[PDB]
């Protein structure tokens, strides 16, 4: 019966969700719990480099608020 | 760095599969096995002789049409211009002349393959 | 113009793709000329500030230039906010 | 990474040497594909983006037509490769040796002139507008639609006239 | 007696209605959609496959198979 | 609603072969888990349904 | 961590490819009133692994007339490029974030034809040369309109960035305003993947096996792995461009689940199409693209230049 | 025996299972016997559910099913395509003609059994054998492949 | 920049040397012309990027447009040569010595 096609489909379906989900989680793990920063233009890269320089630990994603001034 | 890293891994994975495929199996080389296939009979000539191209005119038309799209692919940046009327006329004229070129070749039977 | 109408009708039945292509091409030219929103597309591209707006030295003869960004002088963007 | 662009321009040089030796156009076509890819990387390396991807895309299309034309009109029973003829192979090896020699000697005489092996990587990017937004090469190319429309008029005319030209050349 | 398999050439005039129906058929691939409908309808049909060798194809007493020599 | 009828027949097929081991035996030996009437068994152990 | 992320892309995609070979054979079977694989594993779920192990344990061909460097390179290039097409795909966040990701796809996909061209030429047999020259014709047919179709769509996106397509479709599928281009795009991806009814470079009823006819064993498997990986890729691309999966900044996995469902469905229609139609003649594919798609594609490109200007709907640069 | 011999034996099973489970016959049929081969692929028997898939290229085939009469004019061509199958390869002789010449055994133009031209693994009798009889022979080839001991024999050399 | 532009000029010189030193196939020479075009494209593109000359980036694209027209005509001519003689060899193209 047609529903016997589904075991292969479910395996396909699981395999096609892992890349999207794994990339989203690995980004947050490696970017301080936030989305990985996107630098489309030079201005955005400049902000990341400034964030890295003021972080104290050479990581752009470690943010400094008003407690730092 | 990341794009270089993943593409090298892609190259690395493909080459490893090739090495496995060539060194794992048992081999048995002899002349009749390695002769070129042609449905059980021997070829009467080389496969390296000229093979006529009946769509040769479409093929070199494709060369010109491929530079036409190269002129069109800046359009996403061009629509940001203040000079909207100029951009629009240039894009309209460009598409129209390409259409007229296709229309002429079509009516000259340039898209028909040679016999 | 009954001869063309039979022509166009046959072309519609037999070569619909080409009829649609020519109609779409003609509509694309016509629409910017008759649309009331065509003027705004250039104005929106003009209001996008990709560059720093360099201030001007005040010489005492600039009644039209704002002294602060929240002065009521200078170009307003209310038209776009309510577009 | 300080040798990255020199390595690429060095690979590009070898590709043109291979093309210049003119093996069968099958391998000539392959040589241009690799050189086109290496050329795309160099444009990228200097901060390009659109121009590098364009030239590779255009040459990918161009060599596919040349492949088709080669199998019909430029083929022999035994197509030549770079290794097939000892004479072509020797000038391939000698050409590569003369490249190493030419770069080595020029480095010695000037040290900072055409070749500056001590300073590789220090003089790739000169100035960069650090906080800019509208800077990518596609913006520059797009000026054909607004500020450099004459460039697009002549380009468009040549493609349009090219259709009429190739139809005339090819009719019997 | 004979019949024509492909003589439907009573050429007629075309209205806007029929010309548009012809236009929709060409541009929206309608007969190609009917083909997909047919194969879709088979997807949900029970397959005719039997589970050989646990199941067997039907045979009849007349079946001609392997020879034998008989006794009284 | 009719789906529930179908799923119940699936439960009968899945639990009607003598526990888990009996279901695995037939499923992996015959690739089929239908339940039928036992018509008989021959002297060699073949079972007919 | 970036190396772990490469694994969690490549390995699941290669398993998805392997099981698409199973799904194809079962979907085709049931549409043909058969079952398809149901013995090798439960419901046939080990059949792909058996075929893979069989092929790599088989003697690989070393034909005498063959030019061996290109013969080996072509299947290697095929799988490399198929895997590389996945790295910029945003699901919703890509492994590699590219500014011109769409142009990367076209260039990478366009280099993929050379694996067919070189393998067919390098094999140095007549049926393989026939298959290579059909690939030349195939690319000339569809590549003329595929980039213009994409161009018109991306005048509503405003960039070549794949991630921007997610935001463009925040409130509506791009299918709705672009369904005529979506239709032409869908036919183009069938031809681009050499799938039926345009399976001409292999076309087994005519050329026995076309470009790969001299290929055996593991080298043959690479072409097959590359073809099934590309089918998933092109449909996933169609999903992101026209069928914008639902995106919420705080629920990224919702995008991934919705993306997979639509991508699975679009891959199923590829197998459904194969079961339904006869093959085109390869001169007829050229006429389909150059005398039907190309006129409409050019008109619609002009219309989609015209639209944002006269509706004041130019998308943002950033 | 030893743990090295046990491991070798389990590997034989694994590689044997893979070749059992993915037998790809050549698209190759000579006469009426090929019609019954079509009926084995047809829905009732659906050979593809056992993992059996026709491929037209000898380079991509594992089994040759000699399905019909083998004439003298055809014999060199059949030998050619057999030689062009990569190994491991198997031959199934199907029907009386292929088995031994059958109804045409005494003809001037007919090869009296394809096993004068190629080695044969399974002989399927009948004229034609039914689709089911052919399927039985295919399953007998699988069990033969299940008995292969190539790695065990290599280990003991 | 200094060493890259030296290598690119050498790449052009080699492609020109390829053009000037014929072998047999006319098509092999047509490929050498495309090599010179490719070298000049990169040289122009890299120069525009290194000087941040965005108003000059149309020019490299126009180089490729006319090169495509040149290559299309070259191939069109090569069809004519092949039709006459059955090859693309340049030694056949010698009727105009007298
Ligand atoms: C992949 C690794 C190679 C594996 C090839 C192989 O299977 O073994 C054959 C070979 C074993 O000997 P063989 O099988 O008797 O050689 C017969 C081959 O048919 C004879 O081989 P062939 O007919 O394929 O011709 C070989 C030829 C063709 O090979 C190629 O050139 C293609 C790859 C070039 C990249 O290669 C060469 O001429 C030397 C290439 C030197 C590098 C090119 C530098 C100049 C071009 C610059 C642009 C770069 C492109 O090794
Ligand atoms: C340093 C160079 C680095 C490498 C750079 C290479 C540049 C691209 C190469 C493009 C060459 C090309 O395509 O020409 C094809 C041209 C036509 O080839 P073909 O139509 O196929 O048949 C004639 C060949 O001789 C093939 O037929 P064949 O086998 O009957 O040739 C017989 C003879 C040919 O005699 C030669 O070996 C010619 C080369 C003489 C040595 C030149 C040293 C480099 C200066 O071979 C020999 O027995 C002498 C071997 C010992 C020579 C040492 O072949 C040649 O004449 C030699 C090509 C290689 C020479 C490259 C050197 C370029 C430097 C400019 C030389 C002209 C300067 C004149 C004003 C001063
Ligand atoms: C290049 C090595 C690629 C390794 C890919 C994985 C395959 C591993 C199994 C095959 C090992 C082949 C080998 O190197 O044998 C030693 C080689 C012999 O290679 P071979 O000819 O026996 O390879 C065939 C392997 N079997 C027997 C399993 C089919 O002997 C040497 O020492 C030459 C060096
Ligand atoms: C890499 C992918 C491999 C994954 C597949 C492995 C399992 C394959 C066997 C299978 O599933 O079918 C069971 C098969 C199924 O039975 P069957 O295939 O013989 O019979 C099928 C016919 N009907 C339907 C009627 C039953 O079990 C067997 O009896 C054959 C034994 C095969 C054992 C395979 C190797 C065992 C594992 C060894 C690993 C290496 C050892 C290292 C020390
Ligand atoms: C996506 C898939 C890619 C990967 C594919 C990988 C598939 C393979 C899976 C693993 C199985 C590999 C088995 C080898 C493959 C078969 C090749 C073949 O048939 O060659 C036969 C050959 C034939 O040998 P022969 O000597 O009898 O043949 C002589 C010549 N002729 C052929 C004329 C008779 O046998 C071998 O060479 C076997 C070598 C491999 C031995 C197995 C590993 C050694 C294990 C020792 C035990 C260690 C115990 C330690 C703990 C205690
Ligand atoms: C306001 C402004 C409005 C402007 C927009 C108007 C747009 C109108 C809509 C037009 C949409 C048309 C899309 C283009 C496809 C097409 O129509 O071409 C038809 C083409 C050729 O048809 P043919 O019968 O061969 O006749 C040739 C002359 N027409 O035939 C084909 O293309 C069919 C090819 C299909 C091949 C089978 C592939 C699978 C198909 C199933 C897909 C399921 C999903
Ligand atoms: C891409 C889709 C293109 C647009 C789809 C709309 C086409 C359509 O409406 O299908 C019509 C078809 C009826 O066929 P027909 O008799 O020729 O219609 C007469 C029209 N004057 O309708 C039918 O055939 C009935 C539906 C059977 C097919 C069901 C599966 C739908 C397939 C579409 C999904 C494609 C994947
Ligand atoms: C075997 C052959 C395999 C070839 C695979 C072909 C792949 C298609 C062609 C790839 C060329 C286009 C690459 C590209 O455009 O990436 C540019 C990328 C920077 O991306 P960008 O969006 O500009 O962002 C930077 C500002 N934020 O730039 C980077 O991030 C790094 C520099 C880009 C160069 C990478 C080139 C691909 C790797 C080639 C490996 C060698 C292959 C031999
Ligand atoms: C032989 C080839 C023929 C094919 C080429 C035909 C090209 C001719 C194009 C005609 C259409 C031009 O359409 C023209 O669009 C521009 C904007 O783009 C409109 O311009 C309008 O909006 C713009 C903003 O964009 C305002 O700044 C302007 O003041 C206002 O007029 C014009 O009102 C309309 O007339
Ligand atoms: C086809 C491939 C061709 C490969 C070509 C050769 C690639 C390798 C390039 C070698 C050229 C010089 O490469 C490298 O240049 C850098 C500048 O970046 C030098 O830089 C380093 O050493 C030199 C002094 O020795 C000083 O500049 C300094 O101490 C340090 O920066 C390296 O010492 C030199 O080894
Ligand atoms: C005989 C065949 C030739 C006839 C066919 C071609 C007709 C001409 C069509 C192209 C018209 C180009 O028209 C030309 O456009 C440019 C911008 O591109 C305008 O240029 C203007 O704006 C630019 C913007 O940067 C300023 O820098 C410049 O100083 C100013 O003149 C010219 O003032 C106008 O003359
Ligand atoms: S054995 Fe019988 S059925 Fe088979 S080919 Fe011969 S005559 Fe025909």
């Amino acid at each position: 019966m047609w529903f016997e096609i589904l075991p292969g489909l479910a395996i396909m379906g699981v395999c096609l969700v892992i890349p999207g989900v794994s990339t989203a989680y690995i980004h947050k793990f490696t970017n301080g719990g936030k989305e990985k920063r996107v630098a489309r233009v030079q201005y955005q890269w400049y902000l990341m480099e400034r964030d890295r320089r003021i972080s104290g630990v050479n990581r752009y994603y470690v943010s400094k608020g008003l407690e730092n001034i | 760095m990341n794009l270089y890293t993943v593409i090298f891994i892609n190259i690395l994975l493909s080459l490893t599969l090739i090495l496995v495929a060539f060194w794992l199996p048992q081999m048995n080389l002899y002349s009749e096995k390695a002769n070129p296939y042609e449905c059980g009979f021997d070829p009467t000539s080389s496969a390296r002789l000229p093979f006529s191209m009946k769509f040769f005119l479409v093929a070199i038309t494709f060369l010109l049409f491929d530079l036409e799209i190269a002129l069109l692919l800046p359009l996403p940046w061009a629509i940001q211009t203040i000079k909207t009327s100029t951009m629009m006329i240039m894009a309209f004229i460009l598409v129209t002349i390409l259409s007229l070129g296709l229309a002429y070749e079509w009516t000259q039977k340039g898209l028909e393959w040679t016999e | 113009a009954g001869r063309i109408s039979a022509f166009l009708k046959n072309a519609w039945a037999k070569e619909p793709v080409l009829v649609v292509s020519f109609s779409v091409w003609g509509l694309a030219i016509i629409m910017p000329m008759i649309s009331p929103y065509t003027k705004y597309a250039s104005m929106i591209n003009k209001a996008t500030p990709y560059n720093y707006p360099v201030p001007v030295r005040d010489d005492g003869n600039m009644p039209d230039v704002p002294s602060h960004p929240q002065d009521p002088l200078g170009p307003s963007l209310d038209w776009l906010k309510n577009l | 990474m300080n040798n990255y662009i020199f390595v690429l321009s060095s690979l590009f040089l070898v590709g043109c040497l291979g093309l210049a030796l003119k093996p069968s156009p099958i391998y000539g076509g392959l040589g241009l594909i690799v050189s086109g890819f290496v050329g795309c990387l160099m444009v990228l390396g200097f901060g390009g983006s659109f121009l590098g991807l364009m030239v590779f895309l255009i040459y990918l299309g161009g060599m596919l037509v040349v492949f088709g034309y080669t199998t019909a009109m430029a083929t022999e029973e035994y197509p030549e490769t770079w290794g097939s003829n000892w004479l072509i192979l020797g000038f391939l090896v000698l050409g590569v040796i003369m490249e190493v020699f030419l770069i080595c000697v020029l480095n010695y005489y000037d040290e900072v002139g055409v070749i500056n092996l001590d300073g590789l990587g220090d003089w790739l990017m000169y100035e960069v507008d650090d906080v800019g937004v509208m800077l990518e090469g596609g913006i520059g190319v797009a000026a054909m639609y607004s500020c450099a429309t004459w460039m697009m008029v002549v380009a468009g005319w040549s493609l349009f006239a090219g259709i009429f030209i190739i139809i005339e050349i090819t009719r019997d | 007696t004979y019949k024509y398999v492909n003589k439907k050439e009573q050429e007629s005039e075309v209205d806007m209605k029929s010309a548009t129906d012809n236009a929709a058929r060409i541009l929206m691939w309608t007969e190609l959609i009917r083909g997909l409908g047919m194969t879709l309808s088979y997807l949900f049909r029970e397959p005719a496959t039997i589970n050989y060798p646990f199941e067997k194809g039907p045979l009849s007493p007349r079946f001609r198979g392997e020879h034998a020599l008989r006794r009284y | 609603m009719e789906l529930v009828e179908v799923l119940k027949r699936g439960v009968q097929q899945v639990t009607g072969h003598g526990g888990l081991r009996g279901l695995l035996r037939v499923f992996f030996r015959a690739n089929d888990i239908r339940i039928g009437t036992l018509v008989g068994e021959d002297k060699y152990g073949n079972k007919y349904y | 961590m970036f190396f772990i992320n490469i694994l969690t892309l490549l390995v699941p995609i290669l398993i998805a490819m392997a099981f698409l070979t199973l799904v194809e054979r079962k979907i085709l079977g049931y549409m043909q009133l058969r079952k398809g694989p149901n013995i090798v594993g439960p419901y046939g779920i080990l059949q792909p692994f058996a075929d893979a192990m069989k092929l790599f344990m088989k003697e690989p061909m070393r034909p005498l007339t063959t030019s061996m460097s290109l013969f080996i390179i072509a299947p290697t290039l095929s799988l490399t490029l198929a895997l590389s097409l996945w790295v910029p795909l945003p699901m919703p966040h890509p492994l590699i974030n590219l500014n011109l990701g769409i142009l990367f796809i076209l260039a990478t996909s366009s280099l993929s034809v050379y694996s067919i061209l070189w393998s067919g030429w390098a094999s140095n047999s007549k049926y393989s040369l026939f298959g290579a020259l059909r690939a030349v014709a195939q690319t000339i047919s569809y590549e003329v309109t595929m980039a213009i179709i994409l161009l018109s769509v991306l005048l509503m996106n405003g960039s070549y960035s794949l991630q921007t397509l997610i935001t463009t479709q925040e409130h509506m599928w791009l299918l709705l305003p672009a369904w005529p281009m979506a239709m032409m795009w869908f036919i183009s991806t069938l031809a681009e993947t050499n799938r039926a009814p345009f399976d001409l470079t292999e076309g087994e009823s005519e050329l026995v096996s076309g470009f790969n006819v001299e290929y055996a064993a593991g080298p043959f498997a690479l072409f097959f792995m590359a073809e099934y990986t590309n089918i998933i890729l092109m449909n996933a691309l169609t999903t992101i461009i026209f069928l914008g999966p639902l995106y919420y900044i705080n629920l990224p996995e919702l995008y991934s689940t919705n993306f997979m469902m639509e991508a699975l469905l679009l891959s199923s229609t590829f197998l459904w199409i194969r079961a339904s139609y006869p093959r085109f003649r390869y001169d007829q594919l050229m006429h389909l693209l150059w005398k039907n798609f190309l006129p409409l594609t050019l008109a619609l490109c002009m219309w989609h230049i015209s639209l944002p200007i006269f509706t004041a709907g130019v998308p943002p640069y950033m | 025996r030893s743990r090295a011999e046990y491991v070798v034996t389990k590997l034989d099973d694994l590689i044997n299972w893979a070749r059992r489970s993915s037998l790809w016959p050549m698209t190759f049929g000579l006469a009426c016997c090929a019609v019954e081969m079509m009926h084995m692929a047809a829905p009732r028997y659906d050979m593809d559910r056992f993992g059996v898939v026709f491929r037209a290229s000898p380079r991509q085939a594992d089994v040759m099913i000699v399905a019909g009469t083998l004439t003298n004019k055809m014999a060199p061509a059949l030998r050619k395509v057999y030689d062009q199958m990569p190994e491991p390869r198997y031959v199934v002789s199907m029907g009386s003609c292929a088995n031994g010449g059958g109804y045409y055994h005494y003809s001037y133009s007919v090869v009296r059994g394809c096993d004068r031209i190629v080695p044969v693994d399974i002989y399927v009798p009948g004229c034609p054998p039914t689709a089911e009889a052919l399927l039985y022979g295919i399953l007998q080839l699988q069990r033969k492949i299940k008995r292969e001991q190539k790695l065990k024999i290599w280990y003991r050399r | 920049m200094p060493s890259t532009f030296f290598n690119l000029t050498m790449a052009f010189s080699l492609s020109l040397l390829g053009t000037l030193m014929f072998r047999s196939h006319l098509m092999s020479t047509l490929l050498c012309l495309e090599g010179m075009v490719l070298s000049l494209f990169i040289m122009t593109s890299v120069t525009s990027l290194n000087s941040n000359s965005m108003s000059s980036m149309p020019i490299p694209i126009t180089i490729l447009v006319f090169a495509a027209c040149e290559a299309a005509v070259g191939l069109a001519l090569l069809v004519k040569v092949s039709n006459t003689y059955g090859t693309d060899y340049v030694q056949n193209l010698n009727l105009l010595q007298c």
